[PDB]
């Protein structure tokens, strides 16, 4: 749109918001293998209403997780499926994380650039491979992580995952501090697979969790 | 370009009620669909007004009448006609009655969202034939076509629209439905799509035919 | 309402066409005169900086004439239009346009702006003329928003109404051969006299400064 | 109101007035006609202590040079049009680009600007200073009128310059180049200067040779 | 807001066309075009150095038709010339010159079509055409700026209107070209002109001679 | 977009200069052995990957630049003058002189929405090191020595208290490290700057390593 | 391509050669199926080269589904066969041969055989069109009759078949006879 | 078209919600043998496919282009694979449809909400709902429509995975009915309909129907 | 330039040639991987020029990985012999690849799946095909020797057969034969298959 005098965009820091009230999500990172896991609110009787929210995967080797409007994230993530599916043509090789990450950032800025259409709502987050993680915020910036939290108070999962946190763990322990971070969206990113992970399996520590915070 | 026509906080589009307001405060016309036929009727010093129907020829089978914006009709009278012959082209038959008041709608449709024009300005009758059966769509400014055994789109007619139900009690015979029109209606204009498929307005000397 | 060049005012003038009528009100005057032996249009600009030339008249032909007043640039885009209708109309039909069918087609031109909500109309009225033994001498003034009309002399710019007085002695205007000058040189009491006559070969032609000199000198 | 689509009740355009209240913030150049040579100097101002002042001015072609004054950016883009637009004309004809040819074309340019609404009117004015064959001084007003000069100065405090023309002809003492250029340096009174015609071209004596001259003002 | 642009009311009913009307209704320029047993009479006043000469509202769009025209004079040049255009490519299509109608159906759609689209401003001009149908009948219409064939045996049209069709009613209770250019030509005097019957050759459409203006007006 | 302000300012532009302000200092220092290029590392969050963020780039590999204001549209005008200078030499080896690399950037930064950036782009071309701050407003202009982001507010003074051009890129590298140490909150370290050079001889772009900086300080 | 569409008293009846050989005739394929469905009382059987064979039939599939979705009464065969005229014209190109045969009741039996410019014969009883066409024509002349029961109509238009089929080189193994009435559908083999 | 609220909002397309939850109410039930879709209408239940249908609510005059578009989408998908569009992805068209409208265009979004079910063989039978934002659930149970949360929250007070189709549908009823009326909508305007695997063959002059209005036999 | 598959209920073998003559005249480039792996269950094995089943070969392959990383479900492979089909159709008569191909996969309704196509898009499904011009030789024994309900093994004692057969009496192709194996579970191939 255009600058206020402060030089502030608005349309842009509008467009945050979107994200600073939405459902939060967040990845962990190391060197193999990286925890990406969401959560996403939905009614009880409905097991099928959200097999959607369920952490993308733009490419076997890549992995994506978003926070914001769902129905612009389908419309970036289709794009980036596009791109992905375009560079592994172009380069009869799989993409980068990095060139990813660059391509849908040059996306989310140009739309907050070019008139004529309205900015994004989204922010994203990217996993893959060592292995290496970039969010992407509305503006279209776009930054490496260690750790990070997108989403509704991303401040709190974040600056006490913060207090937590610890680089190079375990396949499976790694997992416990997304949930120390963060029903549940788990996927696991590995072995430049990204995986849904067995609703079953984490039931254990389903338990632990919700009890070692009890006792 | 641009809608100008935008959603209200209150969720309706004022603009498209506007133009409804417009078509209830503009001419009558009437429709009414007899078991073996269909009527429609509309009331319409210098001007040699022969040349002047609201009812118009689409094919052989099909005719209308809007109520709105005279030069309106002309326009969505061409692009319809248009159709028919586009579709008799595009196959090697007459086109149905609902077809063409689906493609009308669909026209009437884009310039209600399309950026930078009007919303039409009036409703249409469209009485017609298809093997299916004798026909009556009106067709609003939304375009939220609809089916009607009878109707009435002009100024007053609200206590006016509840007269026509009377011929489809005994009267479903065409000339027993004439009186049902015209009294119904108290210039004037009638078109008939009989047992015959194609359809011809009626004189005014055979409108003297029925005034006894 | 005032704030468009295509919506109606309430009482259906056009405030935004209308106020081209104060540009040219404003601007300078170019009055273009006719005898009853040719035609002169002149012009009076009012604009160490040069002061030697600032010619308003200009041909699209070598005897049709130009002049204008209001904004320069629209006019002599104007001017540009005409050239290049007059040329075209020589590719496609080997002969000079007529000055009638010119004038029409710059009454369109000028006038498509006006219809456009983004476009602005043109700011300057022109006067577009020629004379012929055969092609007796005709001075179409073009007010923008079209409507040109032929005339025997109109003056267009800032002053023309108090000049009009002078031109509406057009009987003794008619009355010159080449003595018109002489006349206006006192009459209007940078400028830019031309020729369109029997004597000009009836093509076009800035008028001689030396022939200048009798107008200043008679008085 | 606000943009300038429309004209005011006034019957003025407040966009394209807006393009002098932005030369004003402009330094100031000036010019000097000597009867076979042109003489341009401009100030070019110094944001910072460790910045290199920009050059105002240019180098379009052989003999035509130019000095904009007004934001640059519009400058910039008249100048790549002018010499993509000489320099097409030489490779069509084998021949120097006539300088009112260019003149007549950069001011067309800057009227297809000031007359759509979408595109911006330029905060810039051009001096053009050049000749095909006999010197001639031209400036743009940012919009399609352009005037031939004698002699011009514009931009920031240009006014002392204005009126400093009043006391000496543009040729008083045209005969000599020092001569002419000491005059362009008084009219002013790192900064720089620049020189064409007759047989030298374009020319921009920037070097310390100018900066002895310098001291010629006070010598 | 609604009336600024050519939308429809809170009431439903649309704005800027009223206004266009009063364009037409306070041109002031009113014209009686009244057809004739096997004849039919257009007739208008033709309303300084300015040329009466020139003057005309009639206008011819091929030999057979003839269309009056009153309103805004660009648009009006611009209908005519729209007109002109339609005949040429349905004669040129089919070999038929246009029924008058059937150029009522360009003009009245071509007309139209500024109305929806909100950008392209209302016409701003109306008027009556007349030509020799395929049907030896004479036929006359009508137009206005909202979209209408209209259709008469009799028409007014200008600042006067309706106010008029009382008083043609009195010619209309005793309506040969005597006979019909008369009711014409006092039509005027009702409530110098300019009359044009399509009946000079009964197919060819003309403006009757100034010889035989008088002739009628005095009997 | 362009309506110009009665005070004759173009509104908009003028409005866009803020953008930078926003933008974490750099001081590029052209001396006559090279361009040195330093900025602030310290914008770094505790947990995003350490140093893995860069404000300095390479248009090419003579040229680099640091870039003030949003992140974002100076990642595009990066990608499009790495595109448009190395377009340059599609087939001839020479590299875009830098002031037609900058003069390209600019003129394009002329004319959507205007460029909430300013960059400093330094190269070695002509026998001599280019430094050339572009203005968000299109305004192209060549320092010896300047300073970029909000920091170079009162840090710009600390160049006229210091630049000779007589020096060893290595005194320069001592000298804008003095001058970005200053502005910074943390006592420097490689975590603080991320400083890089373009040599008078080697002309090669190159990021210092992290050992170099510890290494000086 | 080899294909038939016999008439009834109350039913029709279509047929083809279930062989697609490629180049030299050699049988590539045995199992090609040239007859399609596009409606319960209409069907197409089409011949000349198979890629445009499918591509033909799989426009068909779109448009007709398209329309009797878009209109709710089954179509009818004049419109399938005259829309289907209106298609082979717009390029002679896009088919670098095709010859589309149509068939079924509208309950009069309706038997009509475009060329693949579209031109078309709306005939009132058989049509042939094949690569062992005036093989076709030659039997079905005389061995016609007026109206038949769906057997001896079968067997008729089987006749036809293993006369033409022994006789061209590029005739298929195996006949997809297909007799019909508006209640029922009889595909059979033969051999 | 309209830009982010100050809060974080849309408006325009709050607005086209506001008008979409004006509707008369339309519901959505699966069982073993295919989708039943109920109404308050005129037939207001379209079919896309052979085994896909939607139910629209909303501004249907506009539904009606997304009907056009969707049979469109459908035929292009069978015209590319030769194969007929699982439900999924002809959801995924018309939200990308309506997103592209929201976002970049100028043009007013459209004013529709409608349901689509129907039956990919790999996916079992599908019941999906869209918005004028482009956010689209899957679902077993759906009221859209006025009285939405009012409708839904009998089923969701009273509702199981699975139920014969002659006794969902009057579960279906108990909502649809005692909402409007216990007796109104077979009174006056209704139409329920289902796949079995294709068509909705319930009608509401059918004699199956009877059923429906017999519910209240049952019922009392 | 040999390309050959055999469908049955217990397996999809696509045996095929590895040579790639960069002239007519000779082999001179060797070992080609003319297979292209498109799916869990899909193969497609290209022929003709290189450069062409090359493209063709890797864009079909984007446009089916894109489909299924899109819709939840894998393209089922007639699904994907059909878009093969509109792909290669899609040139103007002008403009087809010079591309024989044979589909090959499995299903999780119609499990074992075949097809045959040609240049121009000609294309059917079949038990058994073949490509180039070794297309005439060994269609006599895949006819002969072909069981319906055979074993896969045996099958791959047919190849031995083909194999044998082309090398003694064609445009002699003695190297080992790479030949993708289908199974419930997976492809398996065998490039020392000689």
């Amino acid at each position: 749109t255009v600058f206020s005098p402060d030089g502030h965009l608005l349309q842009v820091e509008h467009a945050l918001e979107a994200v600073k009230k939405g459902g939060c999500a967040v990845a962990i990172k190391s060197s193999n293998f990286a925890v990406l896991a969401v959560e996403k609110k939905n009614i009880p009787k409905l097991q099928n209403p959200k097999t959607t929210e369920k952490l993308i995967k733009l490419d076997e080797h890549n992995c994506l997780a978003f926070a914001g409007l769902n129905a612009d994230a389908r419309v970036l993530v289709n794009k980036t499926r596009l791109e992905c599916q375009r560079y592994y043509l172009n380069m009869d090789e799989p993409a980068p994380v990095d060139y990813i990450a660059k391509y849908v950032a040059k996306v989310q800025q140009k739309f907050t650039h070019r008139g004529g259409v309205r900015p994004f709502g989204i922010a994203t987050l990217i996993a893959g491979f060592e292995i290496c993680i970039y969010q992407t915020e509305p503006s279209g910036i776009y930054a490496a992580w260690k750790a990070q939290a997108i989403g509704k108070n991303a401040k709190i999962v974040q600056e006490f995952l913060e207090k937590n946190y610890q680089e190079n763990m375990e396949q499976k322990d790694c997992i416990f501090l997304a949930l120390k971070a963060i029903n549940v969206e788990v996927a696991l990113l590995t072995e430049k697979d990204l995986t849904f992970i067995e609703e079953q399996e984490i039931n254990s520590m389903v338990e632990l969790i919700d009890q070692e915070r009890t006792k | 370009s641009f809608s100008l026509t935008t959603f209200s906080p209150t969720g309706k589009l004022v603009q498209i009620e506007y133009a409804l307001n417009r078509v209830s405060s503009s001419s009558p016309a009437l429709g009414i669909r007899a078991k073996n036929g269909v009527i429609i009727a509309t009331e319409k010093e210098l001007i040699e007004e022969n040349s002047i129907f609201k009812i118009q020829q689409i094919s052989e089978h099909i005719g209308i009448v809007y109520a709105g914006m005279p030069g309106d009709f002309r326009v969505l009278l061409k692009r319809a006609r248009k159709e028919a012959i586009r579709y008799s082209l595009q196959y090697g038959s007459e086109i149905l009655v609902k077809e063409l008041v689906k493609i009308i709608a669909s026209i009437v449709q884009e310039f209600t969202q399309t950026g930078g024009v009007r919303p039409f300005g009036l409703s249409l009758l469209i009485c017609g034939v298809d093997v299916y059966g004798y026909h009556l769509y009106q067709i609003d400014p939304s375009g939220c076509y609809f089916n009607w055994m009878a109707t009435c789109v002009g100024k007053d007619y609200q206590n006016n629209m509840s007269f026509l139900e009377k011929r489809y009690n005994k009267d479903i015979e065409i000339e027993d439905a004439i009186h049902t029109a015209i009294l119904t209606l108290k210039n004037i204009e009638i078109g008939v799509a009989y047992d015959n498929k194609p359809f011809k307005i009626l004189t005014q000397n055979e409108i003297k035919d029925y005034l006894i | 309402y005032d704030l468009s060049v295509s919506t109606f005012s309430p009482d259906g003038r056009l405030y935004q066409v209308e106020y081209i009528y104060k540009s040219i009100n404003n601007n300078n005057t170019a009055l273009c005169l006719e005898c009853k032996d040719g035609i002169i249009c002149c012009c009076i600009n009012s604009n160490m900086i040069k002061k030697n030339s600032y010619n308003r008249i200009y041909h699209v032909n070598n005897n049709i004439i130009i002049t204008y007043s209001g904004f320069d640039g629209d006019a002599r885009n104007i001017i540009d239009r005409a050239r290049s209708e007059a040329n075209t109309y020589y590719y496609n039909f080997h002969t000079n346009i007529p000055l009638h069918i010119l004038v029409n087609r710059i009454s369109l031109y000028i006038h498509a702006y006006t219809l456009y909500w983004h476009m602005r109309p043109f700011a300057a009225s022109i006067i577009i003329s020629s004379f012929n033994e055969k092609d007796k001498g005709d001075i179409y003034c073009i007010e923008p928003n079209g409507a040109c009309y032929k005339y025997s002399g109109i003056v267009i710019g800032k002053n023309k109404e108090m000049f009009k007085t002078e031109i509406e002695k057009k009987d003794y205007k008619d009355i010159n051969v080449r003595d018109a000058i002489e006349d206006i040189y006192k009459f209007i009491l940078l400028v830019n006299f031309s020729w369109i006559c029997k004597e000009s070969s009836y093509e076009f032609q800035n008028i001689h400064e030396e022939i200048l000199t009798p107008a200043l000198n008679k008085a | 109101d606000t943009d300038n689509i429309i004209y005011s009740p006034e019957g003025r355009l407040y966009q394209v007035e807006y393009a002098s209240e932005a030369i004003k913030q402009g330094t100031c150049a000036v010019a000097i006609k000597s009867k076979d040579y042109v003489v341009v100097s401009g100030l070019k101002k110094c944001i910072s202590k460790l910045s290199f002042p920009q050059e105002k001015i240019f180098k379009i072609d052989d003999y035509i040079g130019i000095s904009m004054s007004g934001i640059t950016s519009d400058a910039k883009v008249l100048t790549k049009f002018m010499q993509n637009e000489c320099l097409s004309h030489k490779f069509l004809y084998n021949e120097n680009i006539n300088i009112e040819s260019l003149v007549r074309s950069v001011a067309d340019k800057y009227q297809k600007n000031t007359q759509k609404s979408s595109k911006r009117a330029f905060g810039v004015g051009l001096m053009i200073a050049a000749y095909h064959n006999e010197p001639c001084i031209f400036e743009t007003r940012p919009n399609g009128s352009y005037f031939e000069y004698d002699a011009l100065s514009f931009g920031a405090r240009s006014h002392a310059s204005k009126t400093y023309l009043e006391k000496n002809l543009h040729l008083f003492e045209e005969c000599s180049l020092e001569e002419l250029i000491l005059h362009c340096l008084k009219a002013l009174k790192n900064t720089a200067l620049a020189v064409v015609g007759k047989n030298h071209p374009w020319q921009e004596i920037s070097s310390l040779q100018l900066e002895e001259y310098l001291s010629k003002v006070k010598m | 807001y609604d009336r600024h642009l050519t939308i429809f009311s809170p009431d439903g009913n649309l704005y800027q066309i009223e206004y266009a009307i009063k364009a037409v209704k306070n041109t002031n320029i009113t014209s009686v075009g009244v057809k004739g047993e096997n004849c039919a009479v257009i007739i208008s006043q033709k309303k300084k150095l300015l040329d009466y000469n020139n003057i005309t509202n009639i206008y011819n769009i091929t030999d057979e038709i003839g269309c009056s025209m009153v309103g805004m004079p660009g648009d009006c040049l611009s209908m005519v010339y729209k007109a002109r255009s339609e005949a040429s490519e349905f004669l040129y299509s089919n070999g038929y010159n246009v029924n008058a109608e059937t150029l009522c159906r360009n003009i009245c759609d071509k007309i139209q079509v500024y109305t929806q689209h909100a950008y392209m401003r209302l016409h701003a001009c109306s008027g009556m055409i007349i030509g020799i149908d395929e049907n030896n009948k004479p036929e006359l219409f009508k137009f206005d700026p909202s979209g209408f064939c209209a259709g008469y045996r009799a028409c007014v049209i200008g600042n006067k209107e309706q106010e008029s069709i009382s008083v043609l009613e009195r010619l209309l209770e005793k309506r040969d070209i005597r006979n019909t250019t008369i009711l014409a030509i006092e039509a005027l005097q009702t409530i110098e002109i300019e009359v044009a019957i399509v009946s000079t050759k009964n197919r060819n459409f003309t403006q009757i001679s100034e010889k035989e203006i008088d002739n009628y007006l005095t009997y | 977009v362009n309506t110009f302000s009665p005070e004759g300012r173009l509104f908009q532009v003028e409005y866009a200069l803020g953008a930078i302000k926003l933008g974490s200092t750099a001081v590029g220092i052209c001396v006559n052995d090279g361009v040195i290029l330093a900025s602030e590392r310290r914008i770094s969050s505790t947990l995003i990957e350490k140093d893995s963020v860069e404000k300095l780039l390479s248009i090419d590999d003579h040229i680099g630049c640091a870039m003030s204001g949003l992140m974002a549209d100076a990642r595009t005008l990066i990608d499009y003058a790495r595109v448009e200078c190395n377009h340059y030499k599609f087939i001839y080896n020479e590299n875009i002189n830098i002031k037609s690399c900058v003069e390209l950037i600019s003129e394009l930064a002329l004319d959507s929405r205007p460029f909430g950036v300013a960059l400093l782009i330094g190269g070695v071309d002509k026998n001599g090191p280019c430094l050339w701050y572009t203005e968000p407003s299109g305004t192209n202009t060549r320092f010896s020595a300047a300073s970029i982001g909000s920091a170079q507010e009162g840090a710009e003074l600390l160049l006229q208290e210091n630049y000779k051009k007589d020096m060893t890129f290595e005194q320069a590298e001592i000298l804008a490290l003095t001058v970005l140490r200053q502005v910074m909150e943390d006592k420097l370290s490689t975590s603080n700057v991320e400083i890089c050079a373009i040599k008078k001889s080697d002309q090669t772009f190159y990021k210092y390593n992290t050992d170099d900086i510890s290494r000086i300080i | 391509g080899c294909v038939l569409g016999m008439s009834g008293s109350n039913c029709v009846a279509i047929a083809c050669d279930l062989r697609l050989g490629a180049n030299t005739f050699t049988t590539v394929s045995t199992k090609f199926s040239k007859i399609f469905k596009m409606n319960n009382n209409v069907y197409v059987g089409l011949s000349g080269l198979a890629t445009d064979i499918q591509t033909l039939y799989e426009i068909l599939r779109y448009r007709v589904n398209l329309y009797e979705v878009r209109q709710d009464a089954e179509m009818d065969v004049e419109c399938f066969a005259n829309m289907l005229s209106s298609i082979l014209y717009s390029n002679r190109f896009s088919p670098y041969f095709v010859n589309p045969i149509v068939v079924g009741f509208k309950y009069e039996p309706y038997l009509t055989a475009y060329d693949l410019i579209g031109a078309k014969c709306e005939t009132r009883d058989f049509v042939v069109n094949g690569v062992t066409s005036e093989q076709l024509f030659g039997m079905c002349e005389s061995l016609y009759v007026k109206d038949q029961d769906e057997n001896g109509l079968f067997e008729t238009i089987s006749q036809c078949l293993l006369s033409a089929l022994d006789r061209d080189c590029i005739s298929g193994w195996g006949a997809e006879v297909l007799v019909l009435t508006p209640e029922k559908i009889i595909k059979k083999k033969l051999k | 078209t309209t830009t982010f609220s100050p809060e974080g909002r849309l408006y325009q397309v709050e607005y086209a919600l506001e008008a979409i939850n004006n509707a008369s109410i339309t519901i959505g039930l699966i069982t073993k043998d295919g989708v039943i879709l109920g109404a308050d209408k005129y037939e207001k239940i379209y079919k896309i496919d052979k085994h896909i249908f939607c139910g629209v609510a909303g501004l249907n005059a506009d539904a009606n282009i997304l009907i056009n578009q969707s049979r469109l989408y459908a035929q292009r998908y069978l015209y590319n694979y030769n194969e007929v569009q699982p439900v999924s992805q002809l959801v995924v068209q018309i939200c990308d449809i309506k997103q592209s409208y929201t976002q970049y265009g100028g043009l007013r979004p459209y004013g529709v909400s409608f349901l689509i079910g129907g039956y990919d063989t790999k996916d079992g039978y599908q019941l999906y709902h869209t918005d004028p934002s482009g956010n689209y659930s899957g679902w077993f149970a759906t009221a859209i429509g006025t009285n939405n949360l009012t409708a839904s929250s009998v089923l969701k007070q009273e509702w199981k995975n699975d139920m014969t189709l002659e006794e969902g549908l009057l579960l279906a009823l108990k909502t649809l009915a005692k909402s409007t009326d216990t007796e109104i909508p077979k009174s006056e305007k209704i139409e329920l309909a289902y796949l079995t695997n294709k068509d909705g063959e319930v009608y509401q002059k059918y004699l199956t129907e009877k059923e429906i209005e017999e519910l209240i036999k049952l019922y009392t | 330039d040999t390309l050959i598959g055999l469908r049955g209920n217990n397996f999809v073998v696509l045996a095929a040639d590895t040579y790639s003559i960069n002239s007519i005249i000779k082999l001179k480039n060797d070992d080609n991987t003319k297979f292209y792996d498109i799916h869990g269950n899909k193969c497609l094995l290209l022929g003709g020029s290189i450069g062409d089943r090359l493209q063709f070969g890797e864009f079909i392959r984007k446009n089916v990985h894109l489909y299924q990383y899109q819709n939840n479900t894998d393209m089922f492979v007639k699904s994907f012999a059909f878009f093969t089909r509109k792909n290669l159709a899609y040139y103007l008569r002008r403009n087809p690849f010079e591309v024989n191909c044979l589909i090959a996969g499995y299903d999780k309704k119609d499990g074992y799946q075949l097809y045959w196509c040609d240049y121009l898009s000609n294309m059917d499904s079949v038990n058994k095909g073949a490509h180039g011009y070794g297309a005439y030789l060994v269609s006599a024994i895949l006819d002969k020797y072909y069981h319906e309900n055979l074993t896969v093994d045996e099958a791959l004692d047919i190849f031995k057969l083909c194999f044998e057969e082309l090398k003694k009496r064609f445009l002699l192709t003695q190297i080992n034969y790479e030949l993708r194996i289908m199974y419930d579970n997976k492809v398996e191939t065998q490039y020392v298959t000689v």
